[PDB]
């Protein structure tokens, strides 16, 4: 709130914590072109030769 | 004997294809062969040949 | 085995060959025979690292 004005070191520590958390997240975060958008579907395949 | 004859004459024989992979070169015909199908009516069932 | 004593073998009535299970697909890449594989990734995996 307003009391962060009197404590610059606390604000800097919070910013450093955010930066470290963001770096750690970027290090291990799944990447893909698109997420799972289509509804789940199950395909059953059978073969009868001839 | 009746059960065996029913099992034989009420089948779904898969004929195959007249012209199918691997086919010969310059082959211009492709058809599906129908040999036998399951019976549909009691009249067809009553005509099953036993002996 | 015939009454003469000669042996009838499979090669005498058929041609045995290392062929394909399914012949109903001709795959070509720029006019050359080819075979392909599609990799579908996992859940929670890194697409770049994979
Ligand atoms: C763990 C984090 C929570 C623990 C800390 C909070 C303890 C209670 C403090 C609230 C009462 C203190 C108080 O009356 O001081 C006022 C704080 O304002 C208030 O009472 C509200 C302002 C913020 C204080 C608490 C509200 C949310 C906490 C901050 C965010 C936490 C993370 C959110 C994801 C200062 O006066 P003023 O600042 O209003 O000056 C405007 C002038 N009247
Ligand atoms: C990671 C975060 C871990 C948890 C966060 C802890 C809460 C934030 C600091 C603690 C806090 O509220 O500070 C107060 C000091 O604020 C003050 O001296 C008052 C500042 C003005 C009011 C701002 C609202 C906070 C109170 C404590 O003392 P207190 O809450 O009894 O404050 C009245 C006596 N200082
Ligand atoms: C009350 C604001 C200081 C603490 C904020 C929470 C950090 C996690």
């Amino acid at each position: 709130a307003n009391y962060f004005i009197d404590r610059p070191v606390f604000a800097w520590v919070l910013a450093i914590i955010m930066m470290l958390a963001g770096g750690l997240a970027i290090m291990n975060l799944p990447v893909a072109q698109y997420p799972q958008i289509a509804p789940p579907t199950i395909t059953v395949s059978a073969t009868y030769p001839g | 004997d009746v059960i065996s004859q029913i099992k034989v004459q009420n089948n779904q024989i898969s004929g195959g294809q007249l012209g199918g992979m691997p086919q010969a070169a310059d082959q211009q015909l492709n058809a599906s062969i129908i040999v036998q199908t399951r019976l549909q009516t009691p009249e067809e069932f009553g005509k099953i040949l036993l002996k | 085995v015939q009454q003469d004593g000669s042996q009838v073998l499979l090669r005498d009535v058929a041609r045995v060959e290392l062929g394909a299970e399914d012949y109903s697909t001709v795959a070509r890449y720029n006019g050359k025979p080819a075979a392909g594989i599609a990799i579908k990734l996992a859940a929670g995996a890194n697409a770049l690292d994979t």
